[PDB]
C-alpha cells in the first residue's frame, strides 16, 4: 500500500539494513517509505 | 551499496541503477567514464568480440580458434606450475641477443626471434 | 653501605622538605587530594553496586539506549527499483527462471 | 580443498576488501596517531651529549651561539650542548579521521608471484603492484614468455604506456621526509619516484623492447587516458602491441592530504551514522559524502586485431574509441566538468 | 584457467558477417587481449 | 613510409618533403656533460 | 586572445600536453615535510603537486578548450615525448592546435 | 634545587597528582554508568 | 655531470592548415617524433 | 636606453645564467648549511613547557610513559615535560 | 664504590 513506515531494529547491522533494502525494493510501492532506525524497547529513554 | 539512490538521479531517463547483479541474452558495447583533477576528463567505448569476428570468414575464424585453444592449452599449464612453485612471475636475465648483435638487430626491421634448443627464445646470430 | 648512605638520603630528604616550605608547596597534596577522590570513588561503586544487585546483569544490558537519528536509513527510491524489478523479470522469464504457472510472476507483476 | 572454505573463508573476507587500516601494511601508520613535529625553543641549556667530532661540527653549524661543543680529549669524541634559545623538535600525534581504506589483502606478496628478491628490496611496492600485473595480465592473453612478442613483430613494435598519478609515493617520503630525518635510505630512491619508473622496470625485466613509452599522468583518469595514449600510438604505426594500464598506492601522506580538500569519506563520521568499513562507500546514493582511498593497478595488454589474430591470442574486446577532455574556465581545479 | 568464451560462428556470429565482411581494417583496430589487476579484492579473476 | 620495412621512419619522414639524411644538417644533442650520455648520444645518431 | 581559435575551430580542438619529470616539487615538499613540521601550509597543496595540474591552470585560465589533455613523464625526456604524444594526437583527428 | 634532589632520591614530585587524575578519570565511567540507571528509572524508584 | 638548471619550455603546435588559414607565423615541420626503449637491464639511469 | 647597457649589463649577467645558489631564490635553501635532523633520546627529564589542553594531548598521546601534562587550574593551560628515554629531534647542519 | 658516589658527584654538578 503506498505506506510511509518506520521500522525499529535492536541489532542495527548492515545485514539488518540491508534485509529492509531488500524488502522496500521489492515492495515500495509508489508513495511508500521505508525508515528504519536502531532501538531499544527495553529503554524508557529510547520510547521518549 | 545502493541504499537508495538520490532523487536527483530520476531526470535521468537514459540510466537505470541496479542495486543487484542482472544476467541477460548479451551486451553489444560499453562506456567507461572517469574523471580526474584538473579537468581530466576520459571516456572509452568497447564493443564485443563477436562484432569483430564478422569481418572474417568462417574459414578464418575457425583457423584462430584452433590456434587460441592451443595456447590456452598452454596457458593453464603455466598458471598451474606457477601457482605451486611460485613461478606466475619470471624475471628475463638477458635480452634475446646477444651484445654482438644488437646494433644490427634493432637497425633490420625483418629481424626476429627462433625458437631454440632449450625452449627459448632467441635471435639468431 | 647502604647505612654509610642512609645519611646522606636523610640529610637530603630534610633538605627537600625545607626548600618546599620556602616555595610554599605540599608535596603530598597529590597524594591527599588522590586519597579523597578515592573515597567518593567507593560511595559510586556502593550506589552502582546497589542496582547492580536489584537487576541483574542481562536487565543491565537491556536497558542501554540505541536509538540514534544519525544511524536512520531512508528508502523511498520506488521509482528505481522498479524499472530494475521490471528490468529483473524480463530476463527471469527468458531463462524460465520464472515460468507462466509460478504464483511468483503473479506477485512481482503487482 | 573441501576443507579451505570452512577454515579460511572467515578470515580471508574480514582481511580483504575495504577494511580499517591495519598498519602493518603501512610501516606503521596509525590515523589514530598521526605523527607531527611541533618546534619548540628551549629555554634552558639541555644536559650535553656525546658525538662524533663530525656531528659535533655539523650542530654547531646549524645553532652556532645556541650550541657548546668541545673535544674529549680523551676519545677524540665531542659533547654537545644545547643552550637557551635553540630549537627543537618534538614529536606529537594526531587523531586522524579516516581509520579505514581499502586495502590489498592482508598477506599478498609480489614474492608469491616470483619477483626476484633483489628487485623486491629495490623498487617501491607500487612498482611491485605494477609487475605483477603485467605478468598475470600477459598470461590472461596467452603469452608465457613475453619474448613470443619477437615471433610476429619487431622489437620496436612492443610499447609501453602505464602511468599514475602520482606513483612511487613511498620513495616519496622516503626523499622529502625520511631523508630530513637521517633514517637509513637508498642513495637512488630518486629514480623510483618517477611515474615511469614503474613503466622502466616492466621493460627491464620482462618486455626488452625498444618500443614506444608515453607514460601519462591523468590523476584519478590516467588509466583511461593511457588506454587512449596506447591506442592512438598503435594506430599510427608506432606500435603493434602494448601495455596499458594505471596504478597508485595509499600512503599516510595521501590520505592525510585528501581529507584537507575534502574529497575522501571521514570514517569517525560515517561509523556515527551506523555505517561499516565497506557500507562506507555508496556511489549513487543520498547519504554519499565523500570517496574511499584504495590502492593496486590494473593493466590491459592491447594489439592489432590483425596481429592478435595471428597470434591466435585471446580477445576480450574491440577499443572503439577513447578520449580526453577538458572543461571550461574555472578556478576549482578539482571540480568535475 | 579460462579465456574469454569464442562465439559460435553460427549462431552468434554468422548473422552480420553479411553486412560486416572486410567492411574494417584488421590493422586499424584495437583490441584488449590481457586483463589483470591487484587490488583490495585480489586479481581480475577474484574481484569479479 | 608508415609501417614500411624497406624504409626508415627517419628516410620516410625526410623524402616526404624531397630530402635525404645528407639535408640533414645540424643535430641537437641533449649532450649533458655527463660521462656516458656523450659516447652514446654521439655513437646513436653515427650508427642512425 | 586564445579564443581567436574558437574563429576557426571548436572548442574540442585545442589541445593540452605539457609534461615534466614531477612537477610541483615546492608543493610536494610542502605535504611530505612542511606538514609534518606543522608548519603554516595550504589545504589543497595536493593539487599542486600533480604534474597536469600546471596543464589544467593553463586551460582554466586561458584556453577554455574542451580538447584532448594527454600529459606526460618521461623525466629528463618529458619535452620531446610531449611533442610526440601532440603530435599524433593531432593525427588523429583529436585536434588541430 | 628541589628537582635535582628529589632526582637523586629517586622521586616522583607528581606522583601522586598523577595518580590522582588517574583515579579521577574511572570516576567517570563510574558516574557514567550510574547515570544510566538513573536516567532509566527515576528517582522514586530508585528510592524504592 | 651535468648541471642543476629550471624553467619550462612551450611551443604551440597545429596542421599546416590550420597553420595557413589562420596565417599564424611558421617556424618548422615536426616531420618526426617517436618514443623508445632499451634492452633488459639493472640500471635504471642508464642511457641505451 | 643608451645608459641602460652600462648600468646594469655588469648586473645582468652576473645574475644569470649557471650561477652560485642565491638563497632567496629558494626560500633560504643555502647548500652550504643543508639542514637535517637528528633523533636525540633524552637523557634527563627536561623543564615543562606551557600548552593548550588540546596540544598537551597531543604530546603525551605520542609520548606517554615519557610525558607528564597537568592542568594549569587557573587558566585551563597545560604543562609538557619530556621525561628521561623521551625522543627529541635536533637540527643539524651539512656542507653540501 | 665509584657507582655509590657517581650519584653524588651528578648531585653536585647539577
Ligand atoms: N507468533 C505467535 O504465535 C504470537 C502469539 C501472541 C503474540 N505474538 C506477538 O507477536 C509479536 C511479534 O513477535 P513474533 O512472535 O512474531 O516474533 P519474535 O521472534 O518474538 O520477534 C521479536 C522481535 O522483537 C525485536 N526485539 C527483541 N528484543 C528487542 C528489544 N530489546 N528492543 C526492541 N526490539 C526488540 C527483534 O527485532 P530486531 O531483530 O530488529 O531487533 C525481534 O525480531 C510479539 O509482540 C508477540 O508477543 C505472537
Amino acid at each position: 500500500g503506498g505506506a510511509k513506515v518506520i521500522v525499529t531494529t535492536s541489532r542495527f547491522s548492515r545485514q539488518v539494513t540491508e534485509y529492509y533494502q531488500g524488502i522496500y525494493a521489492r515492495c515500495g510501492a509508489r508513495g511508500s517509505q521505508l525508515v528504519v532506525v536502531p532501538f531499544n524497547q527495553g529503554s524508557k529513554q529510547d520510547v521518549e | 551499496n545502493a541504499d537508495n539512490v538520490d532523487k536527483v538521479m530520476e531526470q535521468f531517463d537514459y540510466i537505470v541503477y541496479p542495486s543487484r547483479s542482472i544476467k541477460t541474452d548479451g551486451i553489444k558495447a560499453f562506456s567507461v567514464t572517469s574523471f580526474g583533477f584538473g579537468q581530466k576528463g576520459a571516456q572509452a567505448i568497447g564493443v564485443h568480440p563477436k562484432y569483430l569476428f564478422a569481418t572474417l570468414d568462417k574459414a578464418q575464424y575457425e583457423a584462430y580458434c584452433v590456434k587460441v585453444q592451443a595456447r590456452q592449452k598452454k596457458a593453464y599449464r603455466f598458471f598451474h606450475n606457477g601457482l605451486i612453485n611460485n613461478k606466475l612471475f619470471v624475471a628475463k636475465d638477458k635480452a634475446p641477443y646477444e651484445d654482438r648483435i644488437q646494433s644490427k638487430v634493432f637497425l633490420n626491421p625483418q629481424s626476429r626471434v627462433t625458437q631454440e634448443s632449450n625452449g627459448e627464445l632467441k635471435f639468431p646470430a | 653501605i647502604d647505612a654509610l648512605t642512609k645519611d646522606q638520603r636523610a640529610l637530603f630528604k630534610q633538605q627537600l622538605e625545607i626548600i618546599a616550605r620556602y616555595l610554599k608547596m605540599d608535596l603530598r597534596a597529590g597524594d591527599k587530594a588522590f586519597v579523597a577522590s578515592q573515597e567518593s570513588q567507593k560511595a559510586l561503586q556502593a550506589q552502582l553496586d546497589l542496582w547492580q544487585a536489584e537487576h541483574g546483569d542481562i536487565y543491565a544490558a537491556g536497558i542501554e539506549p540505541a536509538f540514534d537519528p544519525l544511524k536512520a536509513r531512508v528508502y523511498d527510491s520506488s521509482w528505481n527499483w522498479a524499472r530494475q524489478d521490471a528490468l529483473s523479470m524480463y530476463y527471469d522469464i527468458i531463462f524460465g527462471r520464472l515460468r507462466v504457472v509460478d504464483r511468483e510472476i503473479v506477485s512481482q507483476c503487482i | 580443498d573441501k576443507d579451505v572454505k570452512a577454515k579460511y573463508e572467515k578470515y580471508i573476507l574480514e582481511h580483504s576488501g575495504i577494511r580499517l587500516i591495519e598498519p602493518e601494511l603501512f610501516g606503521g601508520y596509525d590515523p589514530n596517531r598521526k605523527q607531527l613535529l611541533q618546534e619548540v625553543v628551549i629555554e634552558q641549556d639541555l644536559e650535553p651529549f656525546e658525538a662524533s667530532k663530525e656531528q659535533a661540527e655539523e650542530f654547531k653549524r646549524e645553532h652556532g651561539d645556541k650550541v657548546e661543543i668541545f673535544e674529549i680529549p680523551e676519545t677524540g669524541q665531542y659533547t654537545v650542548r644545547l643552550r637557551k634559545g635553540a630549537t627543537l623538535l618534538i614529536p606529537k600525534a594526531l587523531q586522524f579521521d579516516r581509520l579505514v581504506a581499502g586495502q590489498i589483502p592482508t598477506g599478498w606478496d609480489a614474492r608469491r608471484y616470483g619477483v626476484p628478491e633483489d628487485i623486491i628490496q629495490q623498487v617501491d611496492p607500487v612498482t611491485l603492484y605494477v609487475l605483477v600485473s603485467v605478468a598475470e595480465a600477459l598470461l590472461s592473453s596467452g603469452i608465457t614468455d613475453p619474448y613470443e612478442f619477437y615471433k610476429y613483430v619487431h622489437l620496436s613494435e612492443v610499447g609501453n604506456c602505464i602511468g599514475s598519478g602520482v606513483g612511487g609515493t613511498s620513495a616519496l617520503r622516503g626523499m622529502y621526509k625520511d631523508r630530513y630525518l637521517d633514517k637509513p635510505v637508498q642513495k637512488d630512491i630518486l629514480q623510483e619516484s618517477f611515474v615511469n619508473t614503474m613503466a622502466a622496470w616492466v621493460n627491464m625485466l620482462l618486455l626488452s623492447s625498444t618500443g614506444p613509452i608515453k607514460t601519462p599522468v591523468g590523476a584519478c583518469a590516467t588509466a583511461v587516458e593511457s588506454l587512449d595514449v596506447g591506442y592512438d600510438t598503435i594506430m599510427q604505426g608506432k606500435a603493434r602491441v602494448c601495455l596499458v594500464g594505471g596504478f597508485d598506492d595509499f600512503q599516510e601522506e595521501g590520505s592525510y592530504e585528501f581529507a584537507n580538500m575534502g574529497a575522501t569519506s571521514n570514517a569517525k563520521e560515517e561509523f556515527a551514522r551506523g555505517r561499516e568499513p565497506g557500507e562506507m562507500s555508496r556511489p549513487t546514493s543520498t547519504t554519499r559524502n565523500g570517496f574511499m582511498e584504495s590502492q593496486g593497478c590494473g593493466v590491459q595488454v592491447i594489439m592489432t586485431a590483425q596481429l592478435a589474430l595471428e597470434m591466435g591470442v585471446p580477445i576480450y574486446g574491440i577499443v572503439a574509441m577513447t578520449s580526453t577532455a577538458t572543461d571550461k574556465i574555472g578556478r576549482s581545479v578539482p571540480a568535475p566538468g | 584457467y579460462p579465456f574469454p568464451e569464442l562465439p559460435d560462428w553460427d549462431k552468434d556470429i554468422k548473422p552480420l558477417n553479411d553486412q560486416l565482411r572486410g567492411m574494417v581494417n584488421l590493422d586499424k583496430v584495437v583490441v584488449v587481449t590481457g586483463l589483470a589487476e591487484i587490488g583490495p579484492w585480489g586479481n581480475a579473476r577474484t574481484r569479479w | 613510409w608508415r609501417r614500411d620495412s624497406r624504409i626508415a621512419p627517419l628516410r620516410g619522414a625526410l623524402a616526404t618533403w624531397g630530402l635525404t639524411i645528407d639535408d640533414l644538417g645540424v643535430a641537437s644533442f641533449h649532450g649533458t656533460s655527463t660521462v656516458a650520455n656523450d659516447k652514446n648520444e654521439s655513437d646513436v645518431i653515427c650508427q642512425q
